[PDB]
This record gives C-alpha cells, structure tokens and sequence, in this order.
RNA sequence: UAUACGUUAAGUGGAAAAGGAUGUGGAGUUGCUUAGACAACC
RNA sequence: UUUGGCACCUCGAUGUCGGCUCAUCGCAUCCUGGGGCUGUAGUCGGUCCCAAGGGUUGGGCUGUUCGCCCAUUAAAGCGGUACGCGAGCUGGGUUCAGAACGUCGUGAGACAGUUCGGUCCCUAUCCGUCGCGGGCGCAGGAAAUUUGAGAGGAGCUGUCCUU
RNA sequence: GGGAUAAGUGCUGAAAGCAUCUAAGCAUGAAGCCCCCCUCAAGAUGAGAUUUCCCAUUCCGCAAGGAAGUAAGAUCCCUGA
C-alpha cells in the first residue's frame, strides 16, 4: 500500500537509493498502489556517480511491499520493506541489476526482464 | 425462475480444483413446501407461496394450522412467494430442494442485513469527519443542513437514524455445492444478515 | 464574545 | 393540383375495389396493395379510368389531390410493371451476398451486416458488387435500399461504400 | 450545417423551404445547408 | 358554452429586438401567356 | 455571477472574506453518448447542433478567491443557492484595545500600507430534516401472505488483447 | 435488453407538371425520457387482494342503541438476543 509521500528503497542498480511516491498510476482518484503497480517518483537519495540522479522525476515499477499480496490459492506473500525498481516506459529496467527478492506478480504484469534480473522470485 | 427459503449457517472456505480458496456462506434449506398457488384468475397474479422449517404445534395458531391443510405439512416458521415460476411445475404440498439448484449455477439471495441500531451520519452514510485538531469542534456531525434561501431543509438531507435491518440483495453470486442429504447450498461470498436469519435463494434475474 | 461584532466596520 | 386533375389509365388485369373511408384496394399480376386515403377526396372508376376529384379547393385539399392521384398511381404500376432500385457496392473487398431469405454486406466492418427482407419486398444479388431489391409497393422498396445503403453510405474521397444505382457522389480530394 | 438567425441562398443553387415550422435552406453544397435557429 | 361576419394554428393568445423566411388573409400595380407562356422533357 | 448607479427592507444588530462539513439547482457542456459542416485521407482536430444520466484528481506557493507551477486524468466545466452553509466547525485574513517600520502630521495621532500578538456565547418551543413508537380509522373479530397507485436508489469511465 | 423520442438521417409524397424528410402517410435515431435492476409502499381515507380461523352468547331496551361474559386471537408479567 503506497501513496502520496510513501518513500521506497530502490532495489537496483541505476543510481537512485532513495524514491519518493509523486503519483499512483492508472486512474483518477486511485490512492494506493502494491507490487506490480507503476508510480512517478522524485529521487531523494542517489549513488554518486549512478546513471538515475537526485531530484529526477521517474517511473518506477513496485516490487516488494510491506503489505504484500494475495494469491488465488488464499496464500499471501509479505517483505520486511517496500522497493522499486526505476523503469523506462516499456518496462525494461534502467539499471542492470536487481537486488533482493521480488514478487512472482510481476511476471504477470508483464515486467519479465525484472523477473529474470532478480536473484529470487517468490 | 426458481428458489428456495433457507437459514444462514455461517460462512467457511473451499478448495476449487485448480487449487483457489472460495469464501462460501452455508445456507441449511429443509425441503421447502408448496402451500399455495396463487392465480391470475383468483389473486390477479401468478405465484407460489414456499413455507419453510416446521415450528412446534404451541407456536402455531389455528388460522395458520387451516392455512397448511391443503399442503398437508406442519405449520411453517418462514412463508415467502416466489413469483415467475413456471405454474405447471409446482402442486400444492410438493416438496422444494437444495437440488433444484447445481454447482456453477448463478444465484440472487435476499436476506435482512444486520441490524446496527441507532447510528450517526459518519458510519450510516460514508460521510466525512471533520479536523480532529487545529481548533475544531466539528468531528462527527452530519454537515451543513443546506442553504439559507428555501427557510427549510429539503427532503434526503442524510442524517443519524436506526441503521440495518433492510432487505438486501445481492446478485450473481455462484452455487460452488449443493449437499442434497444435509440440505445445503454451499455459496460463494457473503450474504445479507445474521447467523440463523431466513435467506431466500433465487435464480438470478439478470440471467 | 466577538472582537468587533455583526457588520463589523 | 394540375396531378390530381391528370386521369390514369388501368390495365384490363387491374381491378380497383373500394370500401368504407375511400379505401382503395388494387389487384394485379404481382399482388394485392391497400390504401386509406383521406374521407373528403373524391375517387371514381368509369371505363377502366380511375380519376381524383378535388372537393374543395383549400390548400389542405390542394395537397391531399395531387398526393392521392400519384399515391394510386403508384399503387396502379406497383401491381403492373412493380418497383426495383439498383444499388452498387463500390471498394475493395466490399461484397454483397444472398443467404436464404436474407442480406449478407461484407463492407469493411469486423462483421457481416445483414438485413431481412418484410413480406413483399425481395433482394436480387447479380453480381458480387450490386443489390437490386424488388417489389409492388414504391415507398417500400424506396425504404428498404435506403436501408441497404444506410449500412455503409458513399464516402466522398474515394466514394467507397454502397450507393444507389446511377447516385452522384459528391466527391472531395484527400490530399 | 449552420444554425443562424439569419437563413438566406448563398449561391443560385440554395432553395429556401420550411419543415416543421422552421426555415431552412437545402442546397448541392452541402456547406450552404442551414436551418434557422 | 349569445348572435353575425372575419382572422389565427403559434397554446400565438398567456413577456423581448435588429434581422431572417415560397406561413397565411386582404388590397393594389405590373411583366408574360391558346401568334400557346411558366415547369418538365431536344 | 463583475465593478458600479439608486438608497426601497434591516442600525431597540439581517455576523462580515477564505477554507471545512453537507449538498442541491441552472446549462451558456469540461468528460462520456448521438450528430451536421470541415481548409474531415487516416490518426488527431476545428466549428456548430442535441444532450444535465452520471462523472469532473492529488500536491507546491499564497489568509487568499483567483492564479502560476508539479504530477496525473475520460475530464480536471462555468455559474446560482444571503459572494449556499459560523444557534454546523475554523478564525489565517479582514475588524477594537498592545507594539513596531515606512510615510504623513508642529502635535495628539493617521494610512482597504506593512508587521508580531490578540475572549467565536446559546439546555431547540414551532416548522423543517432523519429515525422510532402509541392512537384511531379502513361496516364483524382475528393470523398470515400479498398487488403496486405512488416514492426513493442506481445511472461514471480507463487500459490491454483481438478484428 | 424493450418502448417512445432529441439533434440528425430518411422513404414515399403533393401543395408548386419539377423539386422537396411533411402538408396526408411511413421509418430510423442519444450515456438522455418511460421501463427493465434494487428498496420502501394501501393513512392509495381511492384505506385494495388472496388463504385460513372464530361463530352468531347473555342481559338491558318500544326499538334505535347500551352493558356483560367470551370465541378465534392477542397482551400484561417473565427468560432473553
Ligand atoms: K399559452
Ligand atoms: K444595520
Ligand atoms: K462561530
Ligand atoms: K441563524
Ligand atoms: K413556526
Ligand atoms: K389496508
Ligand atoms: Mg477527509
Ligand atoms: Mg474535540
Ligand atoms: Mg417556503
Ligand atoms: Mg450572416
Ligand atoms: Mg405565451
Ligand atoms: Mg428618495
Ligand atoms: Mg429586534
Ligand atoms: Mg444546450
Ligand atoms: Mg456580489
Ligand atoms: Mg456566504
Ligand atoms: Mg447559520
Ligand atoms: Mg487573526
Ligand atoms: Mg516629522
Ligand atoms: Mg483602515
Ligand atoms: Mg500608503
Ligand atoms: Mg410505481
Ligand atoms: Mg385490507
Ligand atoms: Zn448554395
């Protein structure tokens, strides 16, 4: 569950440590975004020397939360934090490596280079 | 169309075959009783009247003891019409299952909801708060009653008042088991009212 | 109990 | 009216029965047509001539006559001769097809377009690429290739769509 | 077509007429169709 | 629910202007027309 | 709906900006639905017509209305309702007494100039609104099940795939 | 999904030999209108309908009315949700 305001680590390579949630996408009022959602972000922390760079607007694609997710088996899936990965429009990551765990719901978003970036998929 | 009365047991879950997890309420339907068979040519309109789960002799009356005769079944506890059935179908005194219905069949169910007493305007109509601090003496009242120029508040101002207890509706819900030896409709999601509330379950009319 | 009052200058 | 003045010739094999409310009833070879007129306008058949005559001369009657005279007109060749409009089918791939009783356009859209033809009326496919619908009654062959061609009217820039037989398009550039 | 208070020929082609009481033109140049209102 | 003769078809009557119009009633002037007009159709 | 003109109600008081809460109405329509014309190839648009059913965002700055900006959105409508709503809330501003700056004034003081601070009362009688009972009526007294005159509710819309 | 319509599109068609969606006649056509869907609803005094139950008591009265004890049935009181 990320809003307005929610800050996420960035669980990637491309110089951005640090996002801050500017917008949920995908519909007028839509308050809250989970893994596998999209969301414009300021960078707040970065790298120095990274690609991404502090005060930049960016997409980002939400790939673990503290909420979690459902699955239709009545399993759930939870992480210890919420993270993003920066993206280019079509998906693609901007960064060449993804750390931490994400979540199997990315692959049905469609968001299969992560996937397979990713040192874990549960 | 067709339905059936029933009480609401409870509610529990279900493995599907493809391994989902189904919420599902449990509604208890003793076989219902054909008491009556209302006409066009006597009542003006075509209908049956279902009676559902035997009440003790003592709670019974003798207009009510007359009214089930023709049925030849005990006094029933729950009488209801159901109307746009096929007349031909039914007699007086056949006997209404759980087996009616089958797995995968989409169902409308119609109980009270449960009852909320008295309530304010925040939780009986989704209304807003206003501020907790910065100097406010206005949390959870109902809001402007509306403006000055008619010296009167116009009808549907929403205000605090006995909340539940209302027929409810919900629609297209999905028969996931019938268990014909213990009366059971098993239904995917939640229903109006209260454990042990009469339901009526009827085939949907936006099929 | 206002600083000025109804129709204040 | 100068039309409601002008007699009409019947055929031998055209018989015009009346009725109650000058409501003229029309056999012929092809079929049977009827028609209420209006009670005021006058009709009589003398000699296989069938004439309208003009009660009063108010404006109101002024229009009736000339409507009534050409109305029997019709109804007279519709039995005859009958009534067909052509229409041609104009664009790439666009097909008309008989299936049974009905229509089938393939023009353009992501489905077939049908249409069922009403009792009298009948729909002639020659070629691929034209519709000719049939019939006694003019205003209801009118009306049915109106609706024909409502499916998918001439565009103007390359007049693709389906027109009536001999319709001039106005016809604009693209580019 | 153009809705105005004014309806009027604007070329040689356009014919004036009346349907349910409203004045309109009719005209080949389908630019020239108007309907008073 | 008068009488007589007219007008209106807009519920005009029962709120509005420049202006626009083959609405309809009454007058009147005038071009052309059985040496055949006007419309249609070589 | 503006600024005004007039000075007709109210000076034995008709609380006064903005916001909050709650809406409701108009249509001169912002979006969505239906269309005509186009200097409409297509995709987009422009312009006019019908249409008020529903919908019509969250932030930065400012007391602000407004506006500009960020990011969205199908869209980010314009107006009315005592500049809707303070016996519903707020009290930043405006609008008392303190103090100060610039300025004007010999001075006391003054300024829709600014600045920091500055008491927001009321147990609802009546109508009205939302709920809930009692009474009698409905040509006998009862227990159930009902028809529906009539009333309320709902009414939004994106993206992707395919063709 | 029906029904009827708005703008719009017409068909047939004269007034006005032609033309003309209109005057007679016939269509089509909107998230809108009336339905369809959900809820309340006979104090709807216009008080509706159906099924079933009780049953024509006693005493006052010239009757008109009145009183009493009851039937079917309900309630007081009580255990509660
Ligand atoms: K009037
Ligand atoms: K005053
Ligand atoms: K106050
Ligand atoms: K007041
Ligand atoms: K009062
Ligand atoms: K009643
Ligand atoms: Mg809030
Ligand atoms: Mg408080
Ligand atoms: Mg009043
Ligand atoms: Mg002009
Ligand atoms: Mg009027
Ligand atoms: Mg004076
Ligand atoms: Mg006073
Ligand atoms: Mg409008
Ligand atoms: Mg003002
Ligand atoms: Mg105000
Ligand atoms: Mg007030
Ligand atoms: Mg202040
Ligand atoms: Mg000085
Ligand atoms: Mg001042
Ligand atoms: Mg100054
Ligand atoms: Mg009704
Ligand atoms: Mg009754
Ligand atoms: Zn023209």
């Amino acid at each position: 569950m990320i809003q307005q305001e929610t800050r996420l680590k960035v669980a990637d390579n491309s110089g951005a440590r640090e996002v801050l949630t500017i917008k949920v996408l995908g519909g007028s009022g839509r308050k809250t975004a989970n893994i596998g959602d999209v969301i414009v972000c300021t960078v707040k922390q970065a790298t120095p020397g990274g690609v991404v760079k502090k005060g930049e607007v960016v997409k980002a694609v939400i790939v673990r939360t503290k909420s979690g997710a459902r699955r239709s088996d009545g399993s759930y899936i939870s992480f210890d934090e919420n993270a993003c990965v920066i993206i280019r429009d079509d998906k693609s990551p901007r960064g060449t490596r993804i750390f931490g765990p994400v979540a199997r719901e990315l692959r049905e978003n469609n968001f299969m280079k992560i996937v397979s970036l990713a040192p874990e998929v549960i | 169309t067709k339905g059936i009365l029933g009480r609401k047991i409870g509610m529990t879950q279900v493995f599907a075959e493809n391994g989902d997890l189904i919420p599902v309420t449990v509604i208890e339907a003793a076989p219902n009783v054909v008491l009556q068979k209302k006409t066009a040519e006597n009542d003006g309109y075509e209908a049956i009247q279902l009676g559902f789960d035997d009440k003790r002799e003592k709670l019974s009356n003798k207009p009510e003891k007359g009214h089930v005769a023709k049925a030849e079944t005990a006094p029933k506890r729950f009488v209801k019409e159901l109307r746009g059935v096929e007349m031909d179908a039914y007699e007086v005194g056949q006997e209404v299952k759980v087996e009616i219905f089958s797995a995968g069949e989409i169902v409308d169910v119609t109980g009270v909801s449960k009852g909320k007493g008295f309530q304010g305007a925040i939780k009986r109509h989704g209304q807003s708060r206003g501020p907790m601090s910065h100097g406010s003496r206005y949390h959870r009242r109902p809001g402007s009653m509306g403006p000055v120029d008619p010296n009167r508040v116009f009808k549907g101002k929403l205000l605090p008042g006995r909340m539940g207890g209302e027929q409810i509706t919900v629609q297209n819900l999905e028969i996931v088991k019938v268990d014909a030896e213990r009366n059971l409709l098993l239904i995917k999601g939640n229903v109006p009212g209260a454990k042990k509330s009469l339901i009526t379950v009827k085939s949907a009319v936006k099929s | 109990r206002l600083a000025l009052g109804d129709r204040a200058p | 009216s100068r039309v409601g003045k002008k007699l009409l010739e019947i055929p031998s094999d055209v018989t015009v029965t009346l009725n109650d409310n000058n409501t003229v009833a029309v056999k012929g070879p092809k079929g049977e047509l009827t028609r209420t007129f209006h009670p005021d306008m006058e009709i009589k058949v003398e000699d296989n001539v069938l004439t309208v005559a003009r009660p009063s001369d108010q404006k109101e009657h002024r229009a009736l006559h000339g409507t009534t005279r050409s109305l029997l007109g019709n109804m007279v060749e519709g039995v005859s001769k009958g009534f067909e409009r052509g229409l041609e089918l104009v664009g790439v791939g666009y097909r008309a097809s008989k299936s049974g009783n009905k229509l089938v356009l393939n023009v353009g859209y992501s489905h077939p377009v049908e249409i069922v033809p009403e009792e009298g009326i009948e729909i002639e496919v020659p070629s691929q690429t034209k519709v000719v619908v049939k019939g006694t009654d003019k205003e209801r062959v009118g009306a049915i290739a109106a609706n024909i061609r409502a499916v998918r009217s001439p565009e103007p820039y390359k007049g693709k769509g389906i027109r009536y037989e001999g319709e001039v398009v106005r016809r604009k550039e693209g580019k | 077509m153009k809705v105005r208070p004014s309806v009027k020929p604007i070329c040689e082609k356009c014919k004036v007429i009346r349907r349910k009481g409203k004045v309109m033109v009719i005209c080949e140049n389908p630019k020239h169709k108007q309907k008073q209102g």
